[PDB]
């Protein structure tokens, strides 16, 4: 099948500035049948342009593509706030028809440092038999943030999830949330329970921690 | 003004075949090339295939050998099988024409709402909801941050809000994560004004509607 | 690539207040400045040699095209052949010895007209009846929207041109071929337009009405245009 | 001011009894005075022998993403299309006009110069409706014609096709002129070194997406050939 | 004839979200900007904002971005949600289209009913009815004065009749107050003449729906 | 955003007279995007004119409008009974569109003075613990009427309530309840109760009054 | 767009009569020459008859004399009857279309979707479902055969399945076979590795609809 690649994966950019998103093409697309696609979350993909430059029914004109052969370019002139949302190319070229793996558009604001919070697991949990430790880092700019789980000074590895929320609409940060899963047998066997966060409005890594039983 | 309407089983159990149907309103039938797309969970598209109203077929050998594509004329209906679905076939499944019979010059973007397909052998399960208590290692310079973790459900979705809707200033709710169990979790947190711990109340009111699970849970600080 | 000779499909209601047209649906005028033989042994005699457009003979290229009724038209009914080409058309011709000159008029003065396209500058609500300030060139092709421009009957003192418009949803094409028709281009003083710089300019618009896709959607269909121009030697008194 | 070129959208299904017109709703016919060159052994008067005219912007109206009705789902607009008037005059006087109305009974709004004193024979033929085409943008298509039993000193031509779906066809080119001269040879001629141009041009109904419709009007270019005439008093 | 079908919840507590949806039962969906505006009561209209039928809005600033309006083309329907709503909020919500797709050009006329939105803390109550009797202090010549008195009700409105709306001449229903107590307060009052006292009966019919508070209340000659 | 004012408040005038309304515009209203609204009580707005000047479908022919940049007028130019209500302009040249506070129309009439009415608070509202007294003030022109509250001739100061009718459709009159509330306690410390009338139409203020 | 909706009893004895109607729910009734087809099990087709809207009819002589073909204007339907139904009138019916009242020149391809009509002297009965157990006899260098034998059932059809629809790799279900008793017999097998036959569980799942018979046979090695 041809492979598309999306470049940048990210990008960050102020409303009222030029985005240019990039589709290169592991062979050349048959009748320059390349596609651009906006995405939303929740919503299914909208399309923004057909035959590499021909603009769909009822999109601003904001949106244009140019590119042939292996090569293409969607520009949005002037970005509008609903445009900082997900983007994929699909050539229709060559069957089977295939997408790139997309480009998010963010809003570029100042950098900010996540707030840190940790939360102990509830009495209730405990009583249960399961342990839940939460990591709270608020509003950062921008996404990229590394949480370390540290358990007596021990790094853990294997029993943490993570989720972080989308760009937030009033300040333009992302928040995220760290959950540590233990038995309750595991979690009574130690004392020290640590999140390290690191992030670029940071100097050096911060650590929010507890003792069981505080 | 073409109208896809999309209705199937999203719930289904490995090894089982989904079976979705797209229904045409307030537009040609014959008019279309129909085509059926999915999208797993934080991932990009895959075109599974698509036919004419005259039954001639095309499909992805990605999922080849497991995919069917069928149309009903007289209900002006095309349909999508798929045969030994396992976890990886978790996704949004849309029905959707991108051009008419005319051909590619005449690109069309008439989509379907979407189907959210879930593979897992789970039972329906109402969430346990345990308070995020707002303490002295869950405040920092004059804000502290209280939440609720909504664990172990089953399916998707579940809905927070705070003080019945009135506290959306602050609050974060995160999308939710598959545990190893094969349930779901998420968190919802709020930032306040340190200040405001004595005075207000903070209540998290989590509706999980397919276990008809209603909680209303107090968050106190520790 | 594939859908030379047709526009992109139509847009339709668009707010007069915000009608931002796609450059690949909109049909411009064609023209060619067509290099003439030197007639000058040189350029200091009394007299020198100018060539003179006597006659034109000329026809669009490819009417029985719209007899293929298979290829991608909406059926007419159920079982049904394809739906002919059919609608508005404009058929227009100007030979002269200067470029046409053109007077701009817009359905709609607030038309923001794409990159790639010359249209009317500065218009105000007079440029949807008569205003004198948009004069242009017909001077590049594939720029001149069809929609923005007519003939100036003002100006093209070295220019003759002919346009029929006819208008409205379902108008029939009727066009005739004949290699018997002469249209002579000699003005009330037995003058033709005189080629300066030996070159002699045609321009053409051919569009023969809308193409339906099976979708509804409807696409211009335009066509070549031949010209076989009988020029003549005409002598001038040396400008120089 | 941002619809030039437009009437007011058509009112419709008035009672004959009832029937009020908005002044803005009515094309009135285009006239202007054209100052000559002042020529005064013999007195000379010009006299108007030729005159090339055509309907200026008929191209506009390929404009079919502009506020027009879709013709079906996914279609282009509608093209302007149904009744239209098409006239032209070139004399040395006004253009002098006949009353005739549809309805006798319309009570034609301020701003309007219309049949005064109208009666039912005001619906065929009224001899009382005389009227010269001496103010521009005043004198309502709908209501007056050239007089045929006046105007010695002026040349017009005038088609009207009527009907819901007529199509406008209008030809232009730079080689067409139209004759002015009368059997004897006189063509107009002009009085106190004045020319007179009068036109209506109706291309037809634009449709908006509602299923409202506007009368869709345009400019009309005169270059009209003058010669010097010797005449006696 | 086209027509504008209003409907959703009219009665909110503080910081609760209006829900209202407006449905286009004849006419093209896709041919008219729909637009929302409010009326508070006794004052003049507010422009709240407008959609198209591809989902392009524009919104009225004065909302301080707690106004959300979508579309719904396969049910023909828009509709509007404002966000933590306050006692300033109380009005009468009207979906309208005001101009066609082809612009501001092609005005148009098109209201829906409207909806009483109230936004109090106050709870749904029922009126107490008080007759003001025929007396000496309420006769003058041929003609005795009577009325209901339609007090500590909540939310407007109610519907006041007299004699199962057979007795219409003479009446006045003094528009509705709004007391300190955050409860509303009318009297409904009828000039008769004075011979027909006690041989005509005279019953106010009053209906509160809110409630579900239907009262019929004999007026009575004073002792 | 552009702000409309309209004069008068209150116009008054006899049917068949002319009528003519103001709106003005804080600044020029673009493209003359100016339209005239009436108001009948319980109704939407209905459309009269748009585009300053243009008369609404099915709109009578007394009703034109005409003005430009920050100027205009409503003119009825012979006043039918259902004219007298409420008209607003809107302005939709500028976002956010803006509506004008309003102008009533009423029917010039004859000076009539007021019929006086007392009511006593009921014995079933008295058992309840409160004591409403209602003045009614009916069928008097002009509108301007001064109530006052006298028991045992101390003058009251803020627990009456006033609520006023719109124009009667047949006789052109208003009509004007004036409510006095007390509690049960503060009622029965009292014998005397009178509401004082001023209006054009009487010879001297009237009191009118009763015992307990 | 011409839609054909086909019903009537599928299940008759000899003697009995044959009453099957054709619906025209798309398309002018007026336009078509309305054919009746038959397919017997196994063999090509035989054209029966056909009408116009004025019900001019021509049969087929080979059906004796037996054969009416009828048409309702006022429903838009058309009917065979076939007297004196016997064995050998077994077959799937089909309504058509193979042209317009315009004649031949003017030729169509609308199809009902078919009637199995039985013929027989049998009764409806559920079928008996004996396992075909793998063995030493029924293993051949790593690949073990089982099945299940479908025995004795009236009238068409059975269908079957292994693992509740799961297993289909190696699956073959052979046509059935009318016995000289009357009543149909068929074997479903499949092939599978021999090292899985302690392991894995084999079930056939039998359903004959005519009779309310399900059957879930456990095929376990001998
Ligand atoms: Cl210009
Ligand atoms: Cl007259
Ligand atoms: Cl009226």
């Amino acid at each position: 099948e041809i492979v598309l690649t999306q470049s940048p994966g990210t990008l960050s950019l102020s409303p009222g500035e030029r985005a240019t998103l990039s589709c290169r093409a592991s062979q050349s697309v048959s009748s320059s049948y390349l596609a651009w696609y906006q995405q939303t979350p929740g919503q299914a993909p909208r399309l923004l342009i057909y035959g590499a430059s021909s603009r769909a029914t009822g999109i601003p004109d904001r949106f244009s593509g140019s590119g042939s052969g292996t090569d293409f370019t969607l520009t949005i002139s002037r970005l509008e706030p609903e445009d900082f949302v997900v983007y994929f190319c699909l050539q229709y070229g060559s069957s089977p028809l295939t997408f790139g793996p997309g480009t998010k558009v963010d809003i570029k604001r100042t950098v900010a440092a996540p707030s840190v919070f940790i939360f102990p697991p509830s009495d209730e949990q405990l009583k249960s038999g399961t342990a839940s430790v939460v990591c709270l880092l608020n509003n950062f700019y921008p996404r990229e943030a590394k949480v370390q789980w540290k358990v007596d000074n021990a790094l853990q590895s294997g029993n943490s999830q993570e989720s972080v929320t989308e760009q937030d609409s009033k300040d333009s940060t992302y928040s995220l949330s760290s959950t540590l899963t233990l038995s309750k047998a595991d979690y009574e066997k130690h004392k020290v329970y640590a999140c390290e966060v690191t992030h670029q409005g940071l100097s050096s890594p911060v650590t929010k921690s507890f003792n069981r039983g505080e | 003004q073409v109208q896809l309407q999309q209705w199937g089983a999203g719930l289904l159990k490995p090894s089982e075949t989904l079976s979705l149907t797209c229904a045409v309103y307030r537009g040609s039938f014959s008019a279309y090339y129909w085509t059926w797309f999915r999208q797993p969970p934080g991932k990009g598209l895959e075109w599974i295939g698509e036919i004419n109203h005259r039954g001639y077929t095309n499909y992805n050998p990605s999922l080849r050998g497991r995919v069917s594509i069928s149309v009903d004329t007289s209900k002006k209906q095309f349909s999508l099988k798929l045969r030994s679905v396992n976890a990886a076939d978790t996704a949004v499944y849309y029905c959707a024409t991108l051009r008419s019979t005319s051909g590619w010059h005449d690109y069309f973007d008439y989509w379907g709402q979407g189907t959210l397909v879930t593979v897992s052998s789970a039972s329906t399960k109402g969430p346990s909801v345990f308070p995020l208590a707002p303490s002295s290692k869950s405040t920092s310079g004059g804000t502290a941050a209280l939440g609720c973790l909504v664990k172990d459900y089953f399916p998707e979705p579940v809905t927070v809000s705070w003080n019945s809707g009135a506290l959306t200033s602050g609050v974060h709710t995160f999308p939710a994560v598959l545990q190893s169990s094969g349930l779901y979790s998420l968190s919802s947190v709020v930032t306040v004004p340190s200040s405001s711990l004595g005075t207000q109340t903070y209540i998290c009111n989590v509706n999980h509607k397919p276990s008809n699970t209603k909680v209303d849970k107090k968050v106190e600080p520790k | 690539e594939n859908l030379r000779g047709f526009s992109l499909k139509l847009s339709a209601e668009n707010d007069f207040s915000s009608d931002s047209p796609e450059r690949k649906m909109l049909p411009c005028y064609s023209t060619a400045r067509i290099p003439l033989p030197n007639l000058n042994e040189d350029l200091t005699s009394g007299n020198l040699l100018m060539w003179e457009a006597v006659t034109v003979q000329t026809e669009v290229i490819g009417i029985t095209s719209m007899l293929n009724l298979h290829a991608g038209s909406q059926k007419v009914h159920e079982h049904g052949g394809g739906k002919p080409i059919q609608g508005s058309n404009f058929h227009f011709f100007a030979v002269g010895g200067d470029p046409l000159e053109m007077q701009g008029v817009l359905m709609n003065y607030r038309t923001k007209y794409p990159d790639g396209t010359i249209t009317p500058k500065n218009p105000t609500a007079q440029s949807q009846v008569m205003n004198t300030d948009h004069k242009a060139y017909l001077d590049k092709n594939n720029a001149y929207p069809v929609e923005c421009w007519v003939p100036d009957p003002s100006r093209n003192e070295n220019t003759r041109y002919f346009g029929t418009f006819t208008g409205g949803e379902n108008v029939p094409p009727v066009l005739h071929v004949t290699n018997t028709a002469t249209t002579v281009l000699l003005d009330e003083q037995g003058v033709g337009p005189l080629c300066k710089a030996d070159s002699l300019y045609v321009s053409a618009a051919d569009i023969c009405g809308l193409f339906t896709n099976s979708s509804g959607t409807q696409q211009w269909r335009g066509l070549a245009r031949y010209f076989k121009i009988r020029l003549r030697k005409r002598s001038v008194k040396n400008p120089y």
